[PDB]
């Protein structure tokens, strides 16, 4: 199982998230207290990349979802066999990949051949004019309660950086609870942190 | 120079009102009919301080200039300044640990808070 | 399908009637039946004893076919099938293909049928006469999906058709009863008894 | 062209409609001032049947959409050739019929052989226990701006009653503007009346 | 389709380049072209003059084939065809089958092709040399559907492939340019210039 | 009987305020620098009464207790009570035909208003 510990590197790689509201039917939201992104199926998850230095050209950004619980680490975070057969493809993703990326022509998808898991790769672009971050619009294709896939188990999404050879430059991790109600499921897990 | 204001609207604005929020005495008692005097056997049952204290909501405190935020904690402290001085004793509620310096909802899970000097 | 089989109750000259156990309405019952809606509520992979009450004894070689059809008319073209998750789970009793909703335990001679015109699922046991002391032969049925399974029944209420036929296949009698399979059978009877008093 | 005049009969046949809100994206709504139902494509249009007496068994309810404008009465209210080839069938309707009915197993569909038009028939059921009306969940399969079909022309949907022989027992008519925004298109046509 | 033809720009040894009129960005223009996106915006059944700028004169018998393909990769399997409403309208110029999106006016020698492997629509005119005073030969193109037609293009942006071939059919040069056909060509250039900044 | 109220809050409520809505004198004049005195040649150009009158919006007048509705027409009439008495003369605007008895938006198109006695 690949590691989930936060790797800053010499590059100052940090994940930025939009400060979105906690409405009942939000499309994507992030909790700073639990480092937990709550979002929907097949919807836009803009994840900002805040860097202290500009990386050399050819650098790429790999996303990978792993289970947070240790008793389920042997299972690959995969789609349920119902959603594996639905016609929800964007024309670039195999139907078993949980993570997807829209708004980019150069996305890679990987079934890694040792660890048997799903990896989602985009090439990193520098921040635009006026910008301090490059936003990757992520898409998750299953909820966490899908039977045969995640199955009510909370998952951690690992965002990694690498150059074209594949050596690791930086890694940040954040928890993911995908359900139909993202903003409300942040609220019952903020009720989880305040005792009594 | 000039425009030496003979002070009208400094700190003596909170002191003077007396009819601005504390008059908010309705459901009147017009010609009362339902009445039965009885023996005093049933106990008091004062309500609590759990509900007089207000559990903190998450999406609030955006508009809310912090002259109102620090005064809101001073509402659940000056209503609390009776019940640990004179009267029936309640416990300390759960929300009182944030009545702190930064914020109520500070991150403690998920460490590596950006190594720096 | 194109030729959806009929759901109208067929008594015949045999007096074929479905008997159901008068079981309680607890929150986590294994199988229950409503007389007011003719609706059996039961779980996944659990015993559903359906009694067969007959007025005359059928000749030897007679069989009992079960078939689940949708109750709603806008979904009649879809075969009542298992969801693609439960179609790939290892829940087989060694006799059923993994797409069949209905199963039968406690019988060695069960048939399973994918019919080749109407493309649907049929579950067949041979009929046995009632035993000593008995007036009915109980078939322990097993449903393998809940009605809210995505890709299968998908929150659509279904009718299970119990049919009788001799070894040639001509229809001798048919009774129909609604089926709402979820995780809470006895409670889902109660909110549908709250549905009728209104 | 079949007649659009309201026929009560000796049966007291009257169309009932749900008093639904005027939200921007409603599924079905009805205007009492214009007698105009606004609804979506392939969505539930519950039309209540209020009767003064109970009809004999074997009675049926035929729906038919006709154009309201007189210069377009010669054209059959039909689906556009795009939606005539889409896979939106409920398994009971031919792909040229505008009107459909869900929640009923006994629906008929008719291409009438003199007047060349589309008719949608369900058998009438009496009102249930507690009920004073039998609701038919109607489904329209094209919007009124479909090119080659209705093509921005307002249509009248004719609800008729007949016994099994086919003689007419009662007829009520109500206008239909099918678009993507039913509740908003009621509002600009209430702005039309004032 | 089964194998989708290529959209990469082919210059060749002939110096084949597409020329477009520098037309204004009015609200109701008949045809306009964006240089920043290489995107032609035009109307239904209207004149789209596309100039052919060549570095050398081709031999006689050379032809110009036009083909519209989808720009998006998830829709490449669908043939760019007319909607079933406009496939049954009486808008024919007497030379085109009613499923072809592209047409050509002002030329008697136009060919129309339903290709028999890739199942798509191709529009062919024979190339003429530039006239006296001219450096280009203008082909007046006509598109017969907007991009939002239901059953045809259906809000999907398309690329029109202009190809050159001699009478045998071997490819001599190919240029590609995007096409957004709607009712407002000059305004739809402006919201896609607002897209780039 | 009793509770003969020595009247506090009858009709002398509108008369007494003087600082409740008419004080709404901002964008102050602190240490003015931009100034150039010149000849008085350019004309006045008073603005109009077309924009001082407010065109009637349709969705309004729901919450709007008609003590405010009839007073709103009394705003465009008492601002009009100057301009047809003393000052520059304007015309009568288009909205003044509803400053009527039933409503502004009364039906006149589509007759057959329900035959009755
Ligand atoms: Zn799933
Ligand atoms: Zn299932
Ligand atoms: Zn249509
Ligand atoms: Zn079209």
């Amino acid at each position: 199982v690949p590691s989930q510990k936060t790797y800053q590197g010499s590059y100052g790689f940090r994940l930025g998230f939009l400060h979105s509201g906690t409405a009942k039917s939000v499309t994507c939201t992030y909790s700073p207290a639990l480092n937990k992104m709550f979002c929907q199926l097949a919807k836009t998850c803009p994840v900002q990349l805040w860097v202290d230095s500009t990386p050399p050209p050819g650098t790429r950004v790999r996303a990978m979802a792993i289970y947070k619980q240790s008793q389920h680490m042997t299972e690959v975070v995969r789609r349920c066999p119902h959603h594996e057969r639905c016609s929800d493809s964007d024309g670039l993703a195999p139907p078993q990949h949980l993570i997807r990326v829209e708004g980019n022509l150069r996305v890679e998808y990987l079934d890694d051949r040792n660890t048997f898991r799903h990896s989602v790769v985009v090439p990193y672009e520098p921040p635009e004019v006026g910008s301090d971050c490059t936003t990757i619009h992520y898409n998750y294709m299953c909820n966490s309660s899908c039977m045969g896939g995640m199955n009510r188990r909370p998952i951690l999404t690992i965002i990694t950086l690498e150059d074209s050879s594949g050596n690791l430059l930086g890694r940040n991790s954040f928890e993911v609870r995908v359900c139909a109600c993202p903003g409300r499921d942040r609220r019952t897990e903020e009720e989880n942190l305040r005792k009594k | 120079m000039t425009s030496q204001s003979s002070v009208i609207s400094n700190s003596c604005v909170t002191m003077e009102r007396l009819s601005h929020m504390m008059e908010r005495a309705w459901c009147s008692q017009e010609s009362a009919l339902s009445e039965e005097e009885e023996d005093t056997t049933r106990p008091l049952e004062t309500v609590t301080f759990k509900d007089v204290a207000v559990d903190l909501t998450q999406e609030e405190w955006e508009q809310m200039k912090p002259a109102q935020r620090n005064l809101y904690r001073d509402v659940m402290l000056e209503n609390y300044s009776n019940l640990v001085t004179v009267g029936c004793q309640v416990t300390k509620p759960d929300v009182i640990f944030k009545l702190q310096e930064e914020e109520p909802w500070v991150m403690e899970e998920e460490m590596f808070g950006r190594h720096c000097p």
